[PDB]
């Protein structure tokens, strides 16, 4: 089971301030240490600090400013980051790991992704894409799902649930207007649909709203 | 009190002041020799506690004539000063032993 | 003896900006890495000890960081307090050294320079001299030209000109300058003119003024 | 209160010799060691040498030629650097600096200038600098003072004893003919001015010579 669990998103306004939670399970000992990792889009990873619950003490990288606090709850098994007075710098992508103390990260977070904006939360508009009536096809049949109108980033996007992951392509997003867009695409032999469903289910963490969208022809 | 244990005390309480003492001289011994690291307080107390036990990283040691001198005073009173505990726990263990008898 | 390269030697930066000046030595000193803080006129002052713990009274705005041979004083958001020298200075082997220096700079908005002129005054006639004064007060950028005039022809000669490093105060530069001639040489002219030339403007901006 | 007191200035002709002093107040330790740093005109910090007054061992720059001589004055906590057979390389200010054993200068004294010159000390001449009657004025005036015919450098230049640093600018001295001048400027409201006194006090310790100049209108 997911050792180390952290929220999927988090809007905060520049000036504000946000606390990162990362609940951890599985083998717990005296000498782990939970560290937090940034990583802005299109680059590298950049450790932050680090803190061993069991005695409650952190360190911080001194190479960059400190924006961040950390804490731990050993009752509730979960260690937190606060970050504070927030801009655009701050905008990235924040993992938790674990380490038994023995110097590197065994386990991972899936990540919170963290966007500085003065702009709103908008859940996205899912919308089919079948084929038109005049398109020919071959052995295998590609159906898609538009996702747009949403924000902040990021949008998870899965065909079936997730038993349909081979044949899946997901453009990465595009900024429009302080709204994000992108567009799902699945193959699947075209003897098996519409016989078969398909369906793109897409969950936007930041609004919490998931939704399902079956894929069916048109008229 | 027993001399064995009246000794052990008086040889601790002689060990911190050659410690302390064994600092203070460490530092004026080896500032003016060229690339002397044993140079400001607080790490010479550090050297001169695992030089005392004869552990002796190492991390600073003296390179100087005097600072050597003194390196071998902390050695020998902390070597003493643990001989002389040592020495006390047997004629304590030697002592409780015959009445045991 | 450990040799401390800070470099680059001048560092510019604008406004609110953060900052990094860079100190690496010739062999590995731990953290044993002091940086020092000197302003125009001013003695040293210590910022940051052992390469990353903080002194009390100094904003928080400044801090270090490095162990090793490399190690970095960084300041969040400069400002014209911060205009000065910084220097490092080690104390893991005898002797102790310090390292060249590097000079902080900001890149402000330009400004018309502010001139003024001054006649002699009465003290100074009466012991035999007499030196027109004409200061050209907080402009940016440091590049400026100044002309003098005596009844509109220019004039050369006894002419010392000043100039003051980066202002800490609003980041901008001044100069002055002092045509020196004796009483007489004084007494058979009338207007004395100050000529300012720069970037700010395509006019040259002038005072004058006249014994009467 | 000032930790380390320094004489301003020393005036030595080529060939002669000077002994700075450097006088220390507040808490005082068996660990203290007094350092003396040479600074030359728009150049760095040059380590000249050290002594542990508590002992009176003192230890030099081994990388420049020994020009100094230390020795310490328990009794009147005084610690003194003996300059000896001078030339103009040797001509710059010198500081003194406390170091409590472990590495770093905690305090640094004003430092004292020292010229090497076989020229005459010689008193500032100050004299007031009022705008011209026909001066118009903005929100702000600007007055100064000009101080000429002063040797050695330097000499301290204040408005209104201190409490006018605001719109203050003393410009760096120039050399003629065996004398220095400079000019100090100060912009005050002009509307606060001459109602409200406004005097320049010009110090040259060189001569032991202190001297006021209060700045009026002219006719
Ligand atoms: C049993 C003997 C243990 C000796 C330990 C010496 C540690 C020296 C040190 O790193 O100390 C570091 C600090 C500064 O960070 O120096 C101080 O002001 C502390 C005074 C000792
Ligand atoms: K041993
Ligand atoms: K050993
Ligand atoms: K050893
Ligand atoms: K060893
Ligand atoms: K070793
Ligand atoms: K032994």
């Amino acid at each position: 089971q997911v050792q180390l669990q952290q929220p999927g998103a988090e809007l905060v306004k520049p000036g504000a301030s946000v606390k990162l939670s990362c609940k951890a399970s599985g083998y717990t000992f005296t000498s782990d240490w939970i560290h937090w990792v940034k990583q802005r889009p299109g680059h590298g990873l950049e450790w932050i600090g680090e803190i061993i619950p069991s005695y409650g003490r952190a360190n911080y990288n001194e190479k960059i400013q400190k924006k961040a606090t950390l804490t731990a709850d050993k009752s509730s098994s979960t260690a937190f980051m606060q970050l504070s007075s927030l801009t655009s710098e701050d905008s990235a992508v924040y993992y938790c790991a674990r380490e038994r103390g023995d110097g590197y990260f065994a386990v991972w977070g899936a990540g919170t992704t963290v966007t500085v904006s003065s702009a709103k939360t908008t859940p996205p508009s899912v919308y089919p894409l079948a084929p038109g009536s005049a398109a020919q096809t071959n052995s295998m049949v590609t159906l898609g799902c538009l996702v747009k109108g949403y924000f902040p980033e990021p949008v998870t996007v899965t065909w079936n649930s997730g038993s349909l992951s081979s044949g899946v392509h997901t453009f990465p997003a595009v900024l429009q207007s302080d709204l994000y867009t992108l567009s799902s695409s699945v193959t699947v032999p075209s003897s098996s649909w519409p016989s078969e469903t398909v369906t793109c289910n897409v969950a936007h963490p930041a609004s919490s709203t998931k939704v399902d969208k079956k894929i069916v022809p048109r008229d | 009190s027993a001399l064995h244990w009246r000794a052990a005390g008086a040889a601790t309480v002689l060990l911190v002041i050659v410690l302390l003492a064994g600092s203070y001289l460490a530092v004026l011994a080896e500032r003016g020799a060229p690339g002397a690291q044993l140079i400001t307080y607080p790490r010479a107390l550090w050297w001169a506690c695992e030089t005392a036990t004869t552990v002796g990283y190492x991390d600073l040691y003296p390179v100087t004539l005097w600072g050597r001198l003194v390196a071998v005073v902390v050695m020998v009173a902390g070597i003493t000063s643990f001989g002389l505990v040592t020495a006390a726990l047997a004629t304590w263990f030697v002592g409780r032993e015959q009445e045991r008898r | 003896d450990i040799l401390l390269t800070q470099s680059p030697a001048i560092l510019s930066v604008s406004p609110g900006e953060r900052v990094s000046f860079s100190c690496r030595a010739s062999q590995s000193i731990g953290t044993d890495i002091h940086w020092y803080q000197q302003r125009t006129n001013g003695s040293p002052r210590l910022l940051i000890k052992y390469a990353s713990e903080s002194i009390s009274g100094i904003p928080s705005r400044f801090s270090g960081s490095g162990s090793g041979t490399d190690f970095t004083l960084s300041i969040n958001s400069v400002e014209s307090e911060d205009i000065a020298n910084y220097y490092c200075q080690q104390s893991n082997r005898w002797p102790f050294t310090f390292g060249s220096g590097t000079k902080l700079e900001i890149k402000r908005a330009d400004a018309a320079p502010t001139v003024s002129i001054f006649p002699p005054s009465s003290e100074q006639l009466t012991s035999g001299g007499a030196s027109v004064v004409c200061f050209l007060n907080n402009f940016y950028p440091k590049d400026i030209n100044v002309k003098w005039k005596i009844d509109g022809s220019e004039r050369q000669n006894g002419v010392l000109n000043s100039w003051t490093d980066q202002d800490s105060k609003d980041s901008t530069y001044s100069m002055s300058s002092t045509l020196t001639l004796t009483k007489d040489e004084y007494e058979r002219h009338n207007s004395y003119t100050c000529e300012a030339t720069h970037k700010t403007s395509t006019s040259p901006i002038v005072k004058s003024f006249n014994r009467n």
